[PDB]
RNA sequence: UGCCGACGCUCAUCAGACCCCAGAAAAGGUGUUGGUUGAUAUAGACAGCAGGAUGGUGGCCAUGGAAGUCGGAAUCCGCUAA
């Protein structure tokens, strides 16, 4: 149906992500911070769940 | 507390002839000629060493914000030297479960079509920035690579050509289909 | 079910206490002040780590009964069940009271009684926790947490003294081998150089 | 605590330059302890064999540089992942018993095959699986009796090939492991005679 | 064909829930006939997990034993195994000698994975009190006795 | 004040701007600036790119079973660069 290396690249650039608890904004893996403005810039962050 | 001096430094072979007009710098070499300008920075640069190996970036009484700005042009500089000698090329894959991305090329690469992108009947025309030429290549599957001397054309044209297969008001964790940046790279090796 | 703690925060009134002409009050929400492992002696807890208020307010009984509960419970899961001793040095003794508008207005407007509050000055201590030393940073931590239970500022503060006494940590083990404090359960008593002898041949006998 | 171990490794160093002053060194390439006390166990009564720092022990020798003048080309020869092994007795049976006490160690993504590895004709003890993983190298291999049984040789991997992760599952179901890597000596030392 | 596998064993008693069927799946042989015979070779375990090894030639077995290193202080410690309950209690409340723990040094010696003698009687006092028995008392017992005292050969 | 005023701080896609006084709190920020305290650093540190995390042990504990990972008293050895 898909091919492995070609599928790390799309779960690279769509779902290994940092979320922030906040305001929602999808981040880079290596977050500490989010980048919003609006939640302040608050270390409040998850990883994004994995699909099942 | 503002620094002194802050100074960072570019080492400039012998392929590439460099000339400044100001705060305007010229790279020209190999492939061809590069363009930037830099009075937004407001810093020194010299081009000091007989024959012009070495370039030079000053800050002269600069607070942090301000001393960051410095390896930033160390890094533009490097990236347009790399781009007139070696070039840019960034090789990217397309992502599919069921339907074929159809990807054809128009206009002597200046302009894409999308075709058949989660079986659907509209075409993405991806128009491209004005030095990049894109193409598709061989002895891979579905890889398109993209082609030119500026970093910034080539990697927003591939942004622009990423964006423009994007999977709407679906769940993007499954539906795992685009075309998306597999490898960065130059046109020849070094 | 009770009004918000905004209502009665500041130290406006005259002190209210429990006594013969106020009557009526129901029972203060904290009855338990200290806990933990309260039966320890003097010498195995020789750390001890202080909130301390840093405004003049009223803290509410059922705020220091969520406050002791949230450092009880991060303390027994961080150091153990018997490794510490939690004391609330603050007793609920002020009396706040409600005017209830069931319509008379403000005809014969003095409150029955609502609850017990704590008058609390600057500088002073609102709960002490007392443990090993090497049990420091879950102390700091634990009484950050009980922090966000109490309206205002307050300051975590790791004391000199020697666990719950009032003799400096530094020279409490040189006066209790020279037999100048003798340990007494979860403090020590201080012998001075002013009684008879004969109890002073049955301390060094 | 590293500030009396630190002390510890100068003394371990001391005692034992004075000892055998004939040091064979060996390199240390991705190999556990697992692998180190096998060879611990046969080195005993000849060579002793030891880890550290490389930059602690640069200055450790270098302390005995006015009352051993012997040492001295030894800091220009230790470079890299360099461990110790120390030894008395023999030059010609160190050569002989090192490289003959060898396990076999699982393959890798990114690590080189120095020789010719063969697959030799083996049934496989696994029935029906993915046999889509057999024709993409190019392994000839007919799916007899369901059992998978493989045919022939097919040369994986020649010697200046990069290797990557597309031969690791089918070696780790089958335990086919190519190479043992093993201490391979770099450096002779016998009393400041130097050999390749 | 020789094919030794690599099998955890329960002891002279019969088990319900079998889990060595896949590895001896291959050569095919009976479950319960090399069960019967897994346990009566055996014999003098019977009452806790054993690593008893399995070498099958092409056609029948060979029940070998390869004892463990603290499954050995188990079996000297003489606690009378109950029924297959597993029921509460059942802790190592006994004495041990200076005596039982020399015979695992010399296996160990034999087989050879150690440091030298005090040090193979360090491996296996250290770990005597690990699960929770003594010997005599509690680890900081063995690093009295092996300075200037020790039973070294 | 149209003084060639002094030294700093601060960028707000909700800046701020003078007793009463006419509008804000707890909690936060890897924005930036200044401090307090504690570590380790040429016996070579923080990044950044590998090996290895096991022998006892699948610890005893409580369980339908929890095997370095779902609870809780515990929390010791070897080899050791680990
Ligand atoms: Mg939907
Ligand atoms: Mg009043
Ligand atoms: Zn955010």
């Amino acid at each position: 149906i898909i091919e492995p290396s070609l599928r790390q690249l799309a779960q690279k650039y769509n779902c290994d992500k940092m979320i922030c608890r906040k305001c929602y904004a999808r981040l880079h893996p290596r977050a500490v911070n989010c980048r919003k403005k609006k939640c302040g810039h608050t270390n409040n962050l998850r990883p994004k769940k994995k699909v099942k | 507390m503002k620094t002194i001096l802050s100074n960072q430094t570019v080492d400039i072979p012998e392929n590439v002839d460099i000339s400044l007009k100001g705060r305007t710098v010229i790279v020209k070499g190999p492939r061809g000629t590069l363009r930037r300008d830099f009075n937004h920075i407001n810093v020194e640069l010299s081009l000091l060493g007989k024959k012009k190996k070495r370039l030079r970036v000053d800050k002269w009484w600069g607070n942090r914000k301000e001393l960051a700005t410095v390896r930033t042009i160390c890094s533009h500089v490097q990236n347009m030297i790399k781009g007139v000698t070696l070039g840019f090329r960034y090789k990217m894959r397309s992502v599919y479960a069921h339907f074929p991305i159809n990807v054809v090329i128009q206009e002597n690469g200046s302009l894409v079509e999308i075709r058949n992108f989660l079986g659907e009947k509209y075409i993405r025309r991806v128009r491209m920035r004005p030095g990049v030429a894109c193409s598709v290549s061989q002895a891979q599957k579905d890889e398109l690579v993209l082609e030119g001397n500026d970093i910034e054309l080539v990697s927003n044209s591939a942004a622009l050509i990423q964006q423009a297969t994007t999977v709407k008001n679906k769940d993007i964790r499954k539906f795992l289909d685009g075309i998306y940046v597999s490898e960065k790279g130059t046109v020849q090796q070094a | 079910g009770r009004r918000p703690a905004r209502c009665y925060r500041y130290c406006k009134n005259k002190p209210y206490p429990k006594s013969r002409f106020c009557r009526g009050v129901p029972d203060a929400k904290i009855r338990i002040f200290d806990l933990g492992r309260k039966k320890a002696k003097v010498d195995e807890f020789p750390l001890c780590g202080h909130m301390v208020s840093d405004e003049y307010e009223q803290l509410s009984s059922e705020a220091l009964e969520a406050a002791r509960i949230c450092a009880n419970k991060y303390m027994v899961k961080s150091c153990g069940k018997d490794g510490f001793h939690i004391r609330v040095r603050l007793h609920p003794f002020h009396v706040i009271r409600i005017n209830k508008m069931l319509q008379t207005g403000m005809r014969g407007a003095f409150g029955k009684p609502q609850g017990t509050v704590a008058r609390v000055h600057i500088g002073q201590v609102i709960m002490s926790i007392r443990t090993k030393l090497q049990n420091k940073e879950h102390v700091v931590e634990a009484l950050r947490r009980a922090k966000f239970k109490f309206p205002g500022r307050q300051k975590i503060h790791i004391s000199k003294k020697w666990g719950f006494t009032k003799f400096n940590a530094d020279e409490f083990e040189d006066m209790v081998a020279e037999k100048r404090l003798i340990p007494d359960g979860c403090g020590v008593k201080y012998i001075p150089n002013r009684g008879p002898l004969d109890k002073w041949r049955a301390l060094h006998s | 605590d590293r500030a009396t171990w630190k002390s510890n490794y100068f003394l371990k160093i001391i005692q034992l330059l004075d000892d055998y002053p004939k040091c064979f060194i060996v390199g240390a390439d991705n190999v556990g302890s697992k692998q180190m006390q096998q060879i611990r166990m046969s080195l005993r009564g000849k060579a002793v064999v030891l880890m550290g720092k490389n930059t602690m022990m640069r200055k450790a020798i270098r302390g005995h540089l006015e009352n051993n003048p012997a040492l001295e080309k030894l800091l220009p020869h230790i470079r890299g992942n360099v461990g110790f092994v120390f030894t008395k007795e023999d030059l010609t049976e160190i050569r002989d018993m090192l490289l003959a006490n060898k396990v076999p160690a699982a393959a890798r993504a990114g690590a080189i095959a120095p020789c010719e590895v063969t697959v030799p004709a083996q049934n496989t003890g696994l029935g029906p699986e993915k046999t889509s993983f057999f024709q993409a190298l190019g392994i000839t291999t007919k799916i007899s009796r369901g059992t998978i049984e493989i045919l022939s040789d097919v040369q994986l991997i020649k010697t200046g090939d990069k290797v990557g992760a597309s031969e690791a599952t089918l070696l780790n179901m089958l335990n086919i492991s190519p190479f043992s890597f093993g201490l391979i000596i770099q450096q002779v030392f016998d009393n400041g005679s130097i050999y390749n | 064909e020789i094919k030794v596998v690599y099998l955890r064993c329960t002891g002279g008693e019969v088990g319900a829930t079998s889990a060595l069927a896949p590895k001896i799946g291959p050569l095919g042989l009976s479950p319960k006939k090399v069960g019967d015979d897994i346990a009566k070779a055996t014999g003098d375990w019977k009452g806790l997990r054993i690593t008893v090894k399995l070498t099958i030639q092409n056609r029948q077995a060979q029940i070998e034993v390869v004892p463990s290193a603290s499954a050995l202080i188990i079996k000297a410690l003489k606690e009378p195994p109950r029924d297959r309950k597993k029921q509460k209690n059942i802790k190592h409340s006994g004495n041990i000698t200076f005596d039982e723990i020399v015979n695992i040094a010399r296996q160990m010696r034999h087989r050879s994975l150690a440091r030298e003698l005090s040090g193979t009687i360090k491996e296996i006092l250290g770990t005597a009190q690990s699960v929770g028995c003594n010997v005599d008392g509690r680890h900081p017992h063995d690093i009295i006795d092996d300075i200037n005292s020790g039973a070294v050969e």
